[PDB]
């Protein structure tokens, strides 16, 4: 599916200069921001840099979720990139604090390595010997290469995976004996015809061969978050996906601290720092703000993204006005990145890429329409009219979107000046501030 | 066993069943009188470009509002978009006031709702042997090993359905689910191919009379083949994916015993599960055995969000897989429900309202009142004098829709009781004296409750 | 050698497979499906 | 370079330099430390501090061969009640002497005068009477009467000795003229005679199946089963018990704290029971059908905080060892296996333990 | 490696006689407030005083949380520093009167010396014994297990209790492993399998172990730090017996509770024997409550009663607020947002701002401690916005302009390099100026207010 970034691709500035580019990787314009978030990328890779807190501001549109959007496709799978909107943090089952702690830790990456050993081979031959009304298991496993044969004993896990997969003859399996999982691959020769549901026919492979044995390095990356959960528990690790985690008592979190730093020295884990980013983040309160202060001073915190469509605005949980909405002695902290409203040529250059990426042909009169929409009305509505003007066109049996398909889809749809308009020209039709309306005609 | 009711299965009547549908023409434009719509022309042609957009698939986390009076058709207009789209594409319609949960925060319940309203279809093949078990039977096996009393190399069962008869020469190892699950000769089974096992259905009806006691359920023989090899269409929303996955419902252990007996709270559940959810999902959608199908997210009444589910619905509707959600509202100018010193139009912040399609529903002029009452009473199955019709339509232009169209039911009772099947104005005008309007009944409020000692309304 | 009075074999291999039951288990419940019970 | 173990042996060596500016014994153990930390105190399997009373052994020459190992754990915080409360009616559900309301109120509240008794279950069992919709939700009156008395770990129990069959009804009953059949007994449970899960568990491709596992696979693939655990509590402690002075506590003690009902289900049918239910002419079945523990989700740290020292840790809590070990492993291709000197005779030992460990031959 | 806001700070720079360098340990100055913390500090290692309280008062960036970080470590780490936000004492689970005595408790050291008595060797035989229990409808009972344990020294045969056979059970203990068996808990560790049946035809990875030396029976010595806290809350929830109830807590959801003052005066009473007994020393150490004007008036009445406390530690406050209203009491206005009742409790060290020379001087020591050089007319022009604007937006400034510096190759920062860095990074000020021009102006690109 297509989604409101989807043609955002990364940040679109030179590796070497960063410089940005006037168009690319989908983003146009913006150029101070995208060199401010350039930089700030360069921290974040680097890694050594701890809790450093950059407000991205700007009116609203102009760019501040696609910039941060940017950064997160720079880059890549490997650092972590949360995000949060600023109103998951108000919760029943923790306090907002603990809603922080766990979203920065969430930041934060443990890049554990592990060798472990995979067989792999045709099943020679299967044995199990089952009790009788009881769990006792027992079994042993003939296994074959090209070049070797050996014989393994089962333990009670591998019959139960073993029979959950259907191990039969001529299957071609491996096992990881490190995880326990089994996988078929194939069969060496057909299925045997005598007996009847013996399932599915399965791919052919000749048989493996070398060793039956063989060791792989495997490499598993988890957050600090995942790390606290599964520590403060005996049992319940299914609450690492399913919420429920409870207020994690911090002398907990104080010794996986110490462990991931000593498992940093003994070279059995890398830290790697990634960012949180918080969206909207005026939509957090003063007790939030006072926490995030010194949240931000440990040498675990993540680099903190934030992004604010506020003008002087009242704190939340607070009586007065304040920049951005959040408070001074937080913003002292923070460095502000600035994002500015497009030119018309800026304009139609971000509306061609949405009509790209949506697989929308605009003629070019209907472009320079959409454009001066997109002057008047914004670019959000402007990028609305690309889609409905493509399914009016296609119902007309239309190529490309003409004029006529966009003046109509303006005809249908409202722009949020009109809207407004039309919420004046019938104030006493629709139900006011103190819920008086008239209903007759 | 259970009695059939044999006599009538007629439908009731609500304030919606005569909407069908857009009434709209292969061109997309309205027709005037379709489908059970009367004007707002305009709005169900919009409507129209919506329907299309869903159904086209294209696109996520659009956002469409309704905006007008109280009256003005918003729900008919929705429920007539629910209807073009078919029980295929999900729609899950919620008000404002449905997010106020008590076990999680109303993030949660939004995004629940959220994933709801994402449908997923799998298709499968399902591959089972069925029957009540005529026989079962071991063969020695020609090679017996050493030391063991018995060596069987095949466990021979014949299953019977309605329609044939098979013997089955299964692996000896189902000897294991046989005495597990304690098959007998006369009990209805099932094996499935893609483990080999058998699980039991119950004993067969068939021998309902072996004793004057026995604590059996019978159950009838399965009415298919004995062998069913057929493919299977399995529609789950996302959301049922979400719980699948957090509340996970077969375990065997006490602590999962005790957990579906006590009362199942919903749990919030974390954006990894969902993230991690949605990218297996997209594995088998590029597989091609899976099917996404983005249906509908309808919010009533918007404005009872609050900013903080608006900020919410920023984020979420930026994810790739999202419904499209309709919002509806009707307040003006109003405080945003969670910032009491921000008003703005519909209610709706401004920072969200950029990102919503807005097509406006107005008032309607006095002849399609008109029209609407005989399309109402033709629904209710209430029949006028044309001059009903009109001392009705009077109301509904001097009062509301709402209030003149709620006069047919009573004005129908009390004509039958008068032993008349066509209702006139003599039973209108009682109608409309037995049950008050909301205006009518508020200057009663300001004659008589003019004072409060006592008689007077609390006030 | 003998095996154990409580265990049940299953073995699979190129030829198919066999189950091999202890004489200990025929003429006990356990022996039915194998038609030896009590 | 000093590993971190290192590091704190050999700072917590100079906070005795505070009284001295017995150096010459400092300096030994300087060096030990400098060799290899499990010279100065060998790591060992360890556990939270355990803030109970038990018996400890006085003499080991003395134990002999055979000795019983009674459980002894108990606690220090140790809550002292008189007889008159915790044994004789100062506890108001127990009937005795001296609580005469105890015994007439349990006969009268849970069966007299209990509406889910089966006598009074069956008064109103019929037409729009509260108990209407028994017919239908696939349970007895007996059952009811069952559910409405036993607690949720007793009928948690029961409930392991029960079959999913109307979910085994959706794979059979599956045809337009099955009429999605279901016991008219049962025509209430509506949720468990329709379900995905059950579909999902037999179609021969398991989409719908992978689908819902996917939490658990990615758990288990993270590795977060085998991973070392990071953390642990610093204190354990057993349950606070009553003391008081009568055998009945005592007697009580057990019935409760070491409820036997619960720890035969917990683990299961004994060995005894598996073979009376194998052996016998006909089946029988067992209090639980199996053991309800839960698997831990520990593979290796399973229900206990006992840690176990490694050759991992080993071979790093020395940094000499540490870089000892990175030459060796390319001095292999020169040999020179026991080119190696030592100024100290245990630290052959540990180099013995170690090149084991690396299956190094001398 | 990671470079924080605080990683200069060292310690307090002073004297033995008690004096404050002027430039020591990362500090520059805040002299007087450094001699003050340095009488903290020996406070504290005095372990004499309990409850008494300090406030550090002062404007945002004047170094109130370096002085506390600074505290902690000319104590080191044997004493608890227990650091908090006033944001932290509002938990959904529990009343926050109950997270300030959680946060009092883990202040408070111990170090006890414990003896582990413990059962080890490769069971050689393992053979259970049963009850024929007549009438409990439970069924049969295993009444004990005979396990034999061999160590390399000697051999044992052991009659264990039921209890100590479940431990065992949970532990899928076999014929052939190695295990432990603790006494004190009765808990049982499966260590491995014996070496002697060591090899690689098992699929599952064993972990094959040598057999134990020694005696099988054994008593080891261990030295053991623990907190007040950590006692509380393993009385609270049990989890170390075999019995029914600490096996069941160890399945359920893990859950903080109200816990009572019986159960924190019972465990003063065993730790108290602890040290009556000798093994045991009380090590009690310190709170650091940061941002103590988000507590509120409930959490302020409450230490009132909770510094009375004759084992409470050492609290540290710091405030940076004028003349502000007590929260929760909507009323009180009060200096340090801090009530007036409370406040007659503390010894207030006041904290200064700095000098522009002191700024310079910061700047090169965090520029030193960020890896970063720069040029004297760079470390001037860092200066400069530390005077005009803000400490903290010119300390910010140094890793922008490091990237923006080797970005045209030049590995030291000069002044065009900070010219830079001013005019992507924008201070409060100069954005709340954006904010103001623009806000002439609502429409599509007015900020939403
Ligand atoms: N400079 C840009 N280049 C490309 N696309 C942009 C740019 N600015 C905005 N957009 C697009 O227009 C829409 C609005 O921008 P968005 O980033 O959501 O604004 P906001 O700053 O309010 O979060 C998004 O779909 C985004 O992809
Ligand atoms: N165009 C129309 N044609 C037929 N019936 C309508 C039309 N508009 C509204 N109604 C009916 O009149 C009533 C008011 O419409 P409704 O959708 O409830 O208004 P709103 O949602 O704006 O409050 C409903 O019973 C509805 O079915
Ligand atoms: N005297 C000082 N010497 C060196 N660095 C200091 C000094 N005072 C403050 N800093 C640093 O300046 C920043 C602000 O000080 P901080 O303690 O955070 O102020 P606050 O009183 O608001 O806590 C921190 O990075 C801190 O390390």
């Amino acid at each position: 599916l297509i989604a409101a970034h989807s043609h955002i691709r990364g940040l679109g500035v030179d590796a070497d200069t960063l410089e940005p580019r006037p168009s690319s990787q989908g983003l146009v314009g913006q150029e101070k921001a995208r060199k401010a978030a350039a930089v700030v990328l360069e921290m974040i890779k680097q890694g050594k840099i701890a809790g450093r807190a950059v407000l991205i501001a700007g009116p609203p549109s102009t760019g501040k979720t696609a910039i941060a959007m940017g950064m997160a496709q720079s880059l890549g799978q490997d650092v972590p990139f949360t995000t949060l909107a600023a109103s998951e943090i108000f919760s029943l089952e923790m306090s907002k604090t603990e809603a922080l702690t766990q979203a920065f830790r969430k930041s934060i990456g443990v890049r554990i390595k592990e060798e472990s050993e995979i067989m792999e081979g045709e099943v020679v031959e299967i044995q199990i010997d089952r009790s009788v009304t009881g769990g006792a298991k027992q079994g042993k496993l003939t296994i074959k290469t090209t070049d070797m044969e050996a014989i393994y004993d089962m333990g009670s896990k591998m019959i139960d995976a073993m029979t959950k997969e259907r191990v039969m003859a001529g299957d071609i399996i491996s096992i990881d004996k490190s995880s326990g999982k089994i996988t078929k691959l194939g069969r060496s020769y057909a299925r045997s015809r005598d007996y009847d549901a013996m399932g599915v026919d399965t791919k052919f492979l000749q048989c493996p061969e070398g060793e039956l044995q063989k060791r792989k390095e495997v490499v598993h990356t988890v957050s600090l978050h995942e790390i606290d959960v599964i520590n403060s528990r005996t049992q319940g690790f299914l609450a690492l996906f399913s919420g429920d985690t409870g207020e994690i008592r911090s002398e907990i979190r104080d010794q996986i601290n110490t462990k991931v730093a000593e498992w940093k020295e003994e070279g059995k884990a890398e830290i790697v720092p990634g960012v949180l980013f918080i969206d909207e983040v005026h939509m957090l309160d003063i007790e939030c703000f006072s926490y995030i202060n010194r949240a931000l001073e440990s040498d675990l915190a993540p680099i903190v993204i934030m992004a604010s469509n506020r003008g002087v605005s009242r704190i939340r949980g607070t009586d007065y006005k304040s920049p951005h909405g959040l408070p001074l002695d937080f913003l002292d902290r923070v460095v502000i990145i600035n994002t500015h409203p497009y030119t018309p040529d800026e304009l139609r250059q971000i509306l061609s890429i949405r009509a790209q990426e949506e697989e929308v042909d605009l003629t070019p009169d209907a472009l320079a329409l959409l454009t001066k929409i997109g002057q008047e009305a914004g670019l959000r509505y402007a990028s609305n009219l690309i889609t409905t003007s493509q399914l009016i066109a296609a119902k007309r049996r239309a190529k490309q979107v003409g004029v006529e398909d966009v003046q109509r889809s303006f005809k249908l749809f409202y722009d949020p000046a009109r809207s407004v308009r039309f919420v004046q020209e019938s104030e006493k039709r629709l139900i006011g501030n103190d819920g008086v309306v008239d209903f007759s005609y | 066993i259970s009695e059939v009711r044999g006599n009538t299965r007629d439908h009731r009547t609500a304030a919606h069943t005569h909407i069908k549908g857009l009434g709209l023409n292969s061109s997309g434009i309205a027709e005037k009188q379709a489908a059970g719509f009367v004007g707002q022309c305009a709005a169900r042609e919009a409507c129209g470009v919506v329907v299309d957009l869903i159904k086209a698939h294209k696109m996520a986390g659009r956002g469409v509002l309704l905006a007008g009076g109280p009256g003005t058709g918003k729900t008919a207009l929705a429920l007539a978009i629910s209807q073009e789209l078919g029980t295929k594409i999900p729609f899950c319609p919620i008000t404002g006031s449905e997010i106020y949960s008590t076990e999680v925060k109303k993030t949660e319940v939004l995004m629940e709702n959220f994933r709801r309203a994402i449908g997923l279809r799998v298709r499968e093949t399902k591959d089972v042997y069925e029957g009540e078990v005529t026989e079962m039977t071991p063969e020695e096996a020609e090679n017996p090993l050493g030391g063991y009393g018995k060596t069987i190399s095949t466990l021979l069962i014949g299953l019977k359905s309605a329609r044939g008869q098979k013997k089955l020469r299964l692996d000896p190892s189902i000897y294991e689910a046989i005495q597990k699950e304690r098959v007998q000769v006369g009990d209805v089974i099932y094996i499935e191919t893609n483990t080999g096992a058998c699980k039991r259905v119950g004993r067969s009806d068939a021998y309902a009379t072996e004793f004057d006691l026995e604590a059996e359920e019978y159950v009838p023989i399965p009415k298919g083949e004995v062998h069913k090899k057929k493919e299977i269409v399995q529609d789950v929303t996302l959301h049922d994916l979400d719980v699948a996955n957090a509340r996970p419902q077969g375990g065997q252990d006490i602590i999962s015993m005790m957990g579906q007996l006590m009362k199942p709270k919903m749990t919030e559940i974390t954006d990894k599960l969902r993230m991690e959810i949605n990218k297996v999902v997209q594995k088998y959608i590029n597989q091609g055995v899976a099917e996404l199908i983005p249906g509908v997210l309808f919010i009533d009444e918007a404005h009872m969000l609050d900013i903080e589910c608006f900020t919410y619905l920023n984020k979420a509707l930026e994810s790739p897989i999202a419904p499209i959600v309709v919002l509806a509202s009707n307040r003006g100018i109003a405080t945003i429900r969670g910032a009491d010193d921000l008003k703005a139009a519909h209610g709706i912040p401004p920072d969200f309202l950029q990102r919503l399609l807005i097509i406006p529903t107005h008032p309607y002029e006095p002849d399609e009142i008109r029209r609407i009452v005989r399309i109402r009473a033709q629904t209710e199955g209430v029949q006028l004098t044309d001059a009903a019709v009109d001392r009705v339509a009077e109301h509904g232009v001097r009062i509301s829709l709402r209030y003149c169209l709620q006069l047919l039911a009573p004005a129908s009772i009390l004509a039958r009781v008068n032993g008349r099947t066509q209702v006139d104005v003599q039973d209108i005008a009682e109608a409309e004296e037995l049950f008050l309007d909301a205006r009518r009944s508020a200057n009663i409020l300001t004659s008589t409750g003019e004072s409060g000692g006592l008689h007077g309304f609390i006030s | 050698k003998r095996p154990d009075p409580m265990m049940i074999r299953w073995v699979n291999n190129k030829m198919g497979s066999v189950v091999a039951v202890p004489e200990e288990l025929l003429g006990t419940h356990a022996g039915v499906v194998f038609g030896a019970g009590p | 370079e000093l590993s971190y173990r290192q590091r704190a042996m050999y700072q917590s060596l100079r906070n005795q330099i505070s009284i001295m500016d017995t150096l010459m014994n400092l300096v030994m153990q300087f060096r030990k430390v400098c060799n290899h930390p499990d010279l100065f105190e060998r790591a060992d399997t360890s556990s939270p501090f355990f803030c109970g009373h038990f018996a400890e052994t006085g003499s080991f020459l003395r134990e002999g061969t055979n000795v019983a190992l009674g459980y002894s754990t108990r606690s220090l915080v140790e809550y002292r009640l008189p007889r008159l409360i915790w044994c004789d009616g100062g506890r108001l559900d127990k009937p005795g002497p001296g609580n005469l309301v105890a015994g007439f109120r349990s006969k009268y509240l849970n069966h007299m005068m209990n509406i889910w008794t089966p006598e009074n279950i069956r008064s109103s069992l019929e037409g729009i009477e509260n108990f209407t919709w028994l017919r239908f939700v696939d349970t007895s009156l007996q059952e009811a009467y069952r559910a409405s008395h036993t607690d949720v770990f007793a009928r948690a129990v029961d409930l392991a000795s029960k079959q999913n069959r109307l979910g085994h009804m959706q794979i059979v009953y599956d045809e337009p003229e099955d009429k999605k059949w279901t016991p008219v007994h049962a025509l209430f449970q509506i949720c468990e005679r329709e379900n995905p899960k059950a579909v999902a568990e037999i179609t021969t491709e398991g989409v719908l199946r992978d689908l819902m596992n996917i939490a658990r696979v990615k758990y288990r693939e993270l590795g977060l089963c085998r991973l070392e655990k990071a953390a642990r509590p610093r204190a354990s402690a057993p349950p606070i018990e009553v003391v008081c002075d009568s055998r009945s506590a005592v007697i009580e003690r057990e019935n409760i704290m070491f409820h036997p009902a619960m720890r035969k289900a917990l683990f299961g049918p004994t060995p005894s029971e598996i073979k009376e239910a194998s052996f016998g002419p006909r089946p029988v079945t067992l209090y639980p059908p199996r053991a309800l523990l839960p698997a831990p989700d520990h593979d290796k740290q399973r229900f206990t905080n006992i840690t176990v020292p490694s050759m991992a840790r080993f071979v790093t809590d020395s940094g000499k060892l540490a870089k000892l070990d990175e030459l060796l492993r390319e001095l292999k291709e020169g040999g020179h296996r026991v080119l190696l000197y030592f100024q100290m005779t245990r630290m052959i030992d540990l180099m013995e333990e170690y090149l084991t460990y690396r299956n190094y031959k001398y």
